[PDB]
């Protein structure tokens, strides 16, 4: 039974997901977010 | 080779899982996204390698990490990261 929740949330998760107008990222761009993210962090320690 | 892109719903996944796990281990955190940038690169020149998914169908499922999943597909054009998941939590 939780694994009917779980599909359903992740079935839900995906379609949202695909409903999003915005655009698709080059892999390029999510690594240099990433970098902007870990920098941030370890400034604020 | 085929160009892997992101949908933004996966990258705010990378966000929220990176984030969550840095609240009390930062290393912990970049090596889990060394690990799930090192599943979709090489997805250029293997883009049908892993099975498909069951549970969302036309998309592929990439068991990154015991406890993380990369969902993706191939498209006409590219291979596109569509979430990445938590393998046993409702999570992110």
């Amino acid at each position: 039974e939780q694994e009917n929740s779980y599909n359903e949330w992740l079935r839900a998760k995906v379609a949202t997901s695909l409903a999003d107008p915005r655009p698709a990222i080059p892999h390029d761009e999510v690594e240099r977010r990433m970098a902007e993210r870990f920098a941030k962090m370890r400034k604020e320690r | 080779h085929l160009p892997v892109l992101w949908l933004e719903s996966a990258d705010t996944d990378l966000d929220d899982i990176t984030s969550y796990i840095a609240r009390f281990d930062i290393d912990a955190a970049e090596r889990l996204w060394q690990r799930l940038r090192g599943c979709v690169l090489p997805l250029s020149e293997h883009p049908y390698l892993y099975p498909p998914s069951d549970r969302v169908p036309g998309l592929r499922e990439i068991v990154a990490h015991p406890n993380y999943i990369i969902l993706y597909r191939v498209t006409t054009s590219s291979v596109e990261v569509v979430n990445v998941i938590h393998a046993r939590r409702q999570f992110p």
